[PDB]
């Protein structure tokens, strides 16, 4: 789901305010 | 800044800080 996103590739802040939303 | 990687209890500690006085309301999980 969302671990995956940032785990075995890249993420931004934008993406970390919105696994707070999702 | 520029984008990174983190796993588990280190993605969640950071989506909290950037989520700041909010987070999540309830024991967190990976997803």
């Amino acid at each position: 789901g969302i671990v995956e996103q940032c785990c075995t590739s890249i993420c931004s802040l934008y993406q970390l305010e919105n696994y707070c939303n999702g | 800044f520029v984008n990174q990687h983190l796993c588990g209890s280190h993605l969640v500690e950071a989506l909290y800080l950037v989520c700041g006085e909010r987070g999540f309301f309830y024991t967190p999980k990976t997803r």
